């Protein structure tokens, strides 16, 4: 089921978090990606329920 | 910035400030609002829908209590001594085979019961729920779940039990009219917003199974059969009877009340046995049943199973197996987590359970009231008439 | 790249400042290797917390780089990471006696005997405690000592683990006194056992015909204390270019062995002033 | 799966000096819930003989039968007997597997060459998997013997589930 | 093109024909394989639209 | 009237005019009570059926029962109020716009 | 060639998937049974008499009949403790009483409280919850340190002044709570109790001070055990029966074999001293990837 | 591999220090070190 | 059934409960509370020992016809 | 109404003696009868002598043929 | 029926014994408190039937 619904949503796989000394000797995550197609600038729409 | 969608006007005040300019058409596609259309930065409109917003739907956070509930525990019982009449929970478990002659042992006593929260949620109006002159709005900490807060053996504990369907949310959340809304959408969904002609056969059910000349034998007659079917052949002619002078002497009609004895009736009698409006009675009851059932159904997404269960049964709890009618005749075929206990163990495998016909098992007769090795009609009742059984 | 900074927050009394400028050319961590910082990035203070690990804040002290403080001109600090090999100076904070000759390495702070305490600055919430420059054998018996604790620690009840470490918590280093803050286990603990434990069972293993007896001939034939001692605690084939390659294979399960309590020189002292609170090491850090 | 197979080679181990043999088990949500899958620690276990106490204690009976006296001082008559009682039980290994799983199929991705007589689909949600090992001094097995499994959460608390030694060896000890 | 799409939503507004942003300004240059996946590929949503 | 029994046992199925014409004690109890001959599932149930947080419809769906009209609509709602709120059964019913 | 051990292991497969239950008829349990364990190759036999498991059968019965003989012997002190004072009890506990008010209720309210109490005997219960903490592993020697303590000689003026300083008004008891009226057997709750020192009586409270009111409602009545085997039951009115618990009808090893107090076993997380705030739990859930 | 399988690889990593590069390295190549305990318990004359 | 009270005169309350706990109940809600007290509350064994003994014998006579079958 | 602050000296007397002696007639008659822990043993026992029923009536069965 | 006017009200007890009483009517009494937080300002509004 968790993976029926990764399918239906965009995200790919889960992906493990860092450990105590490489997020000492890193600055942060940057996960994503820039995309192909940028026409429009950088965007964020979070929400509620 | 900040934008809602999706919300529910009061309908009682409905009210349109411009009718010159617009008049829709009157789907209720448009008559619900279900999208949101915002602007680029440039001046081009934009359509944001539910689908599109599904990434964070779907996410394992939006379906946990626990550090809610353990915010929950941390700060317990309201510290307003007026604020003490929401707390009073009495949930215990006993054995419950013994509880068919010890229901007027209850009502023995006379002593009142606390009502609970869920009932002194749901009376509130839709518009009052957010003042403070409701008294239980902190119990209300999630759209999915239920944060009751009350007694355990002179204990006040929290307790979350998530809200199964979307019927568990209150009114004053959720109102009636935009549940019926709700089904006039599904309904255009189904191509059903003109519904076939049921009318008649539903105010004659209605007027039926309220009128106080309601025949004695339909019960014990019910509790004979149990939707045997060869039981109910040898019972042919005197349901012949029992409709035709009931029917022809008092406009009610007969057998309004079993699930087993609507779905045989229009299912053995078709030969032709009765006048035939009363078959077209019988046969628009369970076609009303049969179009019910393909609303609750979404037939066009309702293809391949997920995790050994079908996918219609995730959906809706009339196509899942695990809720059960209020009054069983026969046992489901899947029994995959169904831990069925009389009083004190589940009796799940098939080592208890047996019972016979003809051979008049004295046993069986003499240990009627020993509710303990039950006696199952040996007949597995499929999943189709599982779901019209508790429809 | 080298001569890094550290941008200051507060107004700057001139205690304080008192205080950082009698600490030129001591050490201090920092996390990241950036150009310029913010001062909770400096010392340990933002890295300490507390019921969390000894074990693990000497794993995130190991992978800091270090740096030396001098030339305090008010609201920030030349912070200067020293080059490899090039001869710089320190000046300790720790109450550890230092030799000449002496291979010098970085640990965390542990409880003083008298706990002195003294905190080495006074601001809103960023205290400043510092990382010790300790020696080889104290630094190599306090990480054997952690482990025999891990490994005593396992399978066993409170009592006789506290009747082991009321013993077993106590460092000595020349007429000195210490004492190993907080023990607690953790999954990196169980890391380095099971790395141990491999690491000695394969040398159990490989063990040749004669290694295993060597002790026991020797009690035999010959008498010390030392023999009595070891021996307190306890050919047919003989084709030694075999033993050439058993003792290759042992060789680097010792190294294995040796590298779970080992950190490695991050200072040597070449001269030290008889106060012993500056001298000058011969590393980088 | 990685676990069972440890005691069972532990126990064959040291059959010198304890003769005991193994039991691997798997348990599941019928017998606790999830809450009290994903917080334990440990296991134990204990071999109660038939006419007897325990294993642990001396072979022929101990001291620890007088009565309690009503008593501070001599509760327990020392502590003593708490050491005994600490002596008794023995610690068995441990796994969990908190995701729900079909148990053939959880065998069938490991290498194992399950050859079942009936495809029996057990599926639970979610597979501890531990090894009581019951004991006979002797070598000769005595089926009216009683093991005592023994579960407890980091708070303390526990729940001993315990059964006799005959019905779980009426059919695979005749299958020898 | 199918009777389906949306004049109110794109053909309003000055767009190309085939829906997807062909401009290449916004993907970054000597990028050729992100020019296939910007202007082909239909596992990411182009960011004209 | 005395060879039967009545059984309030679900917050449907629990009339008090039912079980008040049948026993006789609950009907003590009723007349005792009078504020509890509300139908709209505010009959008390016994110890046995007081799980009013383990069953599958809550008190919002009896009250809802109360107030409704008898329409073929108004049967339907008893089965469109009845959609999951599962991950999976969200966005099923969001993909058919729902 | 050399093949292992693991490999043989591993390429064998369990033979067959059975699955037992307990005595009590509540957990059932599934176990493998592995070709090439080494228990097949021990040749073994079984002999299952049937004394044997009479005799196993009666060891179970005492292991179960620790706890009820213990209830049972409780009520028959309850009876002995009636019976010797000749029914004149005392108060014991602080409570507002009446004068003109029937006394005959209530009297046979607590016969019917105590009936329905022992009606729903548990093993969560108050002697139970009580002797928890005196089976503990240095409660003895608590117990014996806090009988020397309490019997000290004069202080002298010499030991009073330049002599090393001296050092418990609020007790941790165990209540089972009877409801009689409405029926419902709470079964063992902690309580906070003191003396009220306006008198020479107690006062119970709960953790947060909350001074519990059962004791007002003539519906309930409730059961008090102390660390110090004492025996308190309390009907509304604040009149008490006062006793204490006896032992001597059972065995120290059927109390050693029930409940004895569990102390802690070392793991991961946790100090190696004792007596610390701990970290997190392990808790490895089917929330997240193991890492 | 039934004879010898020698792996080689560059490795690009933000851990200076040796000691933990080399336990997160073994923690991600622990399947190297089952296979070299299996192949001395498969070869008792060969010398891994 | 009346106590016997120490004090000799009755002393006023103005004491909330939270204060003190007190018994002001009336005679009727306790003829309620003994109306709803009142009313709120083997030989087949060894029968069936007998009958376990007539199944023997059930038994014993069938294998005396297995032996004359 | 008006009350009585408690004391160690107020007591309730044995109720005229017509409820204690009905009390120990409960005492006399709860004596010799159910020990509440025997029944779990008939539970088990009633368990015990039915699956020992179905094995020896699966045993005759299957060899009966 | 006070005490569930009271509760249906929102207001508390009346909390006036015989300290308290007389001293409400020397000069009266500040007796409503002050809110945690008003960004709209102090409130006024009256009735008449």
């Amino acid at each position: 089921v968790d993976r029926w619904i990764r399918h239906a949503a965009g995200v790919e796989r889960p992906q493990l978090l860092d450990t105590e000394t490489i997020s000492m000797l890193t600055f942060g995550s940057m996960s994503e990606r820039n995309a192909a197609a940028t026409v429009h600038g950088q965007k964020a729409a979070c929400e509620l329920i | 910035f900040f934008f809602p969608v999706g919300l529910y006007l009061p309908e009682d005040r409905g009210y349109t400030t411009v009718e010159s300019k617009v008049k829709l058409n009157d789907t209720v596609r448009n008559a619900l609002p279900t999208t949101a259309y915002l602007l680029n930065r440039d001046r081009a409109v934009q359509k944001i829908d539910f689908v599109d917003a599904l990434k964070t739907l779907c996410h394992p956070v939006l379906h946990e209590p626990a550090p809610c509930l353990q915010t929950f525990t941390e700060r317990g019982p309201p510290s307003e001594p007026a604020m003490q009449r929401l707390l009073e929970c009495r949930f215990q478990q006993e054995p419950m085979g013994g509880a068919a002659r010890r229901i007027p042992h209850f009502y023995r006593v006379r002593r009142e019961v606390p009502r609970t929260v869920n009932e002194m949620k749901q009376d509130f109006v839709v518009t009052d729920f957010y003042k403070v002159g409701n008294i239980t709005l902190y119990t209300e900490l999630h759209p999915f779940f239920d944060f009751t807060h009350c007694q355990e053996n002179s204990e006040t504990v929290a307790l979350c039990t998530p809200r199964i369907v979307i019927g568990n949310l209150p009114d004053g959340l959720a109102p009636g009219p935009f549940h019926e809304l709700r089904t006039w959408e599904i309904m255009e969904h189904m191509r059903l917003r003109p519904p076939p002609d049921y009318e008649e056969t539903l105010r004659l059910f209605k007027t039926t199974v309220t009128s106080p000349n309601y025949p004695e034998l339909c019960y014990l007659v019910d509790v004979l059969v149990h939707g045997n079917v060869d039981a109910f052949l040898l019972i042919r002619t005197f349901v012949a009877r029992c409709i035709v002078n009931m029917f022809h002497t008092r406009q009610l009609l007969v057998f309004a009340h079993s699930y087993a004895l609507v779905t045989l009736i229009a299912e053995h009698l078709a030969d032709g046995a009765l006048p035939p409006q009363l078959l077209f009675h019988y046969r628009n009851l369970v076609a009303v049943l049969r179009l019910v059932t393909r609303i609750s159904a979404l037939p066009g997404l309702n293809n391949g199973q997920l995790a050994e269960e079908p996918l219609s049964a995730y959906v809706n709890a009339l196509h899942d197996h695990r809720l059960w009618p209020p009054f069983v005749t026969h046992l489901p075929r899947n029994m995959e987590g169904v831990q069925v206990v009389a009083d004190r163990q589940p009796l799940n495998p098939a080592n208890i359970e047996a019972r016979h016909h003809g051979v008049s098992d004295v046993p069986r007769l003499g240990a009627m009231d020993a509710d303990e090795p039950l006696f199952v009609d040996d007949y597995r009742a499929t999943d189709d008439e599982w779901t019209l059984q508790k429809v | 790249e080298a001569n890094i900074f550290c941008t200051f927050d507060h107004k700057l009394s001139i205690a304080d400042v008192g205080k950082l400028t009698k600490l030129v050319a001591a050490v201090v961590p920092i996390p990241q290797r950036l150009h310029l910082i913010k001062h909770y990035q400096l010392g340990l203070h933002q890295f300490v917390d507390h019921t969390r690990g000894y074990v693990r804040l000497r794993g995130l002290l190991r992978n800091m780089t270090l740096t030396l403080m001098r030339r305090v001109e008010g609201n920030q600090i030349l912070l200067h990471v020293p080059t490899h090999g090039l001869l710089y100076t320190v000046l300790n904070t720790g109450p550890v006696t230092w030799e000449k000759g002496d291979a010098l390495c970085v640990l965390p702070p542990l409880f003083h005997g008298p706990l002195a305490r003294e905190n080495l600055l006074t601001l809103g919430q960023w205290e400043l405690v510092l990382p010790w420059i300790v020696p080889m054998p104290l630094a190599l018996e306090i990480n054997q000592r952690l482990l025999i604790m891990g490994l005593f620690s396992l399978d066993r009840s409170y009592e006789e683990v506290k009747a082991a470490v009321q013993q077993l918590q106590t460092i000595t280093f020349r007429d000195a006194t210490f004492t190993i803050p907080d023990p607690v286990i953790d999954q990196h603990l169980l890391i380095d056992m099971k790395t141990a434990c491999l690491s000695m069972s394969m040398v159990a293993n490989l063990a040749s015909e004669l290694t295993m007896t060597y002790v026991r001939k020797l009690a035999l034939e010959d008498s010390s204390m030392l023999l009595v001692k070891c021996q307190e605690l306890l050919p047919q084939h003989v084709s030694p270019d075999d033993e050439i390659a058993r003792l290759s294979a042992l060789f680097v399960m010792l190294r294995q062995l040796d590298d779970l309590i080992r950190e490695q020189v991050v200072f040597t002292v070449c001269d030290v002033s008889p106060d012993n609170k500056s001298a000058t090491c011969i590393f980088k850090g | 799966m990685e676990t069972h197979l440890y005691s069972d080679l532990a126990f064959e181990a040291r059959f010198a000096d304890d003769e005991q043999l193994p039991l691997h088990l798997v348990l599941d949500q019928e017998v606790l819930s999830n809450e009290e899958a994903e917080t334990l620690r440990y296991v134990y276990y204990r071999n109660v003989d038939s006419a007897g106490r325990s294993t642990g204690r001396a072979p022929g009976g101990d001291e620890d039968d007088a009565p309690a006296s009503d008593d501070a001082e001599d509760a327990v008559g020392g502590d003593r007997a708490f050491d005994r009682e600490r002596r008794t039980w023995q610690r068995a290994c441990f796994r969990v597997l908190p995701r729900p799983l079909e148990l053939l199929d959880y065998l069938r991705q490991s290498g194992l060459t399950v050859t079942l007589e009936k495809e029996q689909r057990v599926r639970m949600f979610y597979a501890v998997f531990t090894t009581l090992g019951l004991r006979c001094p002797d070598n000769r097995l005595s089926g009216a013997q009683t093991l005592h499994l023994r579960l407890v959460w980091p708070d303390g608390s526990y729940r001993d589930w315990e059964f006799l030694a005959r019905d779980l060896l009426r059919e695979e000890m005749e299958a020898n | 093109l199918t009777p389906v799409t949306m004049d109110v939503n794109y053909f309003k507004i000055p767009n190309n024909p085939r829906g997807r942003a062909s401009c290449m300004l916004a993907v970054d240059p000597y990028d050729t394989e992100a020019a296939t996946k910007a202007i082909y590929d239909h596992r990411e949503a182009d960011a004209q639209t | 009237i005395e060879y039967s029994l009545p059984v309030p046992f679900h917050r449907f199925y629990s009339n008090p005019t039912i079980c008040a014409a049948l026993s006789d004690d609950i009907k003590r109890y009723v007349t005792e009570f009078p504020h509890y001959h509300r139908h709209d599932g505010g009959f008390p149930l016994p110890t046995a059926f007081a799980h009013e947080y383990h069953n599958w419809l809550r008190s919002p769906f009896s009250r809802y029962s109360a107030t409704c009209p008898n329409v073929l609509h108004s049967v339907m709602t008893l089965a469109a109020m009845l959609y999951k709120i599962s991950p999976v059964s969200l966005v099923l019913q969001t993909k058919a716009h729902i | 060639d050399e093949v292992a051990r693991t490999d043989e292991w591993k390429g064998a497969g369990v033979s067959r998937l059975r699955e037992v239950w307990d005595v009590q008829h509540r957990v059932r349990l599934r176990v493998l049974w592995y070709v090439n364990s080494f228990w097949r190759s021990r040749e073994l036999s079984y002999d299952d008499h049937e004394v044997e498991l009479y005799r196993a059968l009666d060891a179970y019965r005492a292991r179960i009949a620790v706890e009820y003989v213990l209830i049972r012997a409780v009520r028959d002190e309850i009876y002995a403790v009636l019976r010797r004072d000749g029914g004149a009890l005392p108060q014991r506990f602080a409570c507002h009483v009446s004068r003109n008010m029937s006394w005959r209720v209530v009297w046979e309210l607590c016969r019917h409280a105590l009936a329905l109490w022992m009606d729903w005997a548990d093993v969560r219960s108050c002697i139970i919850k009580a002797l928890t903490p005196r089976l503990s592993r240095g409660a003895a020697a608590a117990a014996q340190r806090a009988r020397r303590q309490r019997e000290r000689s004069a202080p002298k003026p010499q030991e009073l002044l330049f002599g090393p300083r001296n050092e418990p008004a609020e007790q941790t008891w165990y209540a089972d709570v009877v409801r009689c009226v409405r029926a419902q057997v709470d079964l063992g709750v902690e309580v906070r109790a003191a003396r009220c020192p306006r008198t020479g009586l107690w006062i119970v409270r709960d953790r947060r001070g909350r001074l519990r009111r059962w004791l007002s409602q003539p519906e309930v009545c409730v059961l008090y055990v102390t660390p110090d085997l004492d025996f308190y039951w309390v009907l509304p009115g604040g009149f008490a029966v006062s006793s204490r618990v006896t032992l001597h009808g059972l065995a120290q090893r059927a109390l050693r074999d029930r409940f004895q107090n569990f102390e802690a076993v070392l793991a991961r997380g946790m100090h190696v001293e004792a007596g610390r705030q701990e970290p997190e739990t392990p808790r490895v859930s089917g929330r997240r990837l193991p890492f | 591999g039934p004879e010898t399988r020698p792996g080689i690889y560059v490795l690009t990593s933000s851990i200076a220090h040796w000691q933990t590069l080399v336990d997160v390295a073994r923690g991600k190549f622990a399947r190297e070190r089952c296979s070299f305990v299996n192949r001395r318990i498969t070869r008792p004359r060969q010398i891994p | 059934s009346l106590l016997h009270t120490f004090w000799r005169l009755p002393v006023a309350v103005f004491f909330e409960p939270h204060e003190e706990n007190v018994l002001r109940c009336p005679e009727r809600v306790l003829r309620r509370l003994l109306e709803d007290a009142a009313v709120t509350m083997d030989r087949v064994r060894k029968r069936y020992l007998r009958q376990e003994l007539r199944d023997l014998g059930h038994r014993v006579q069938t294998y005396c016809e297995d032996l004359e079958g």
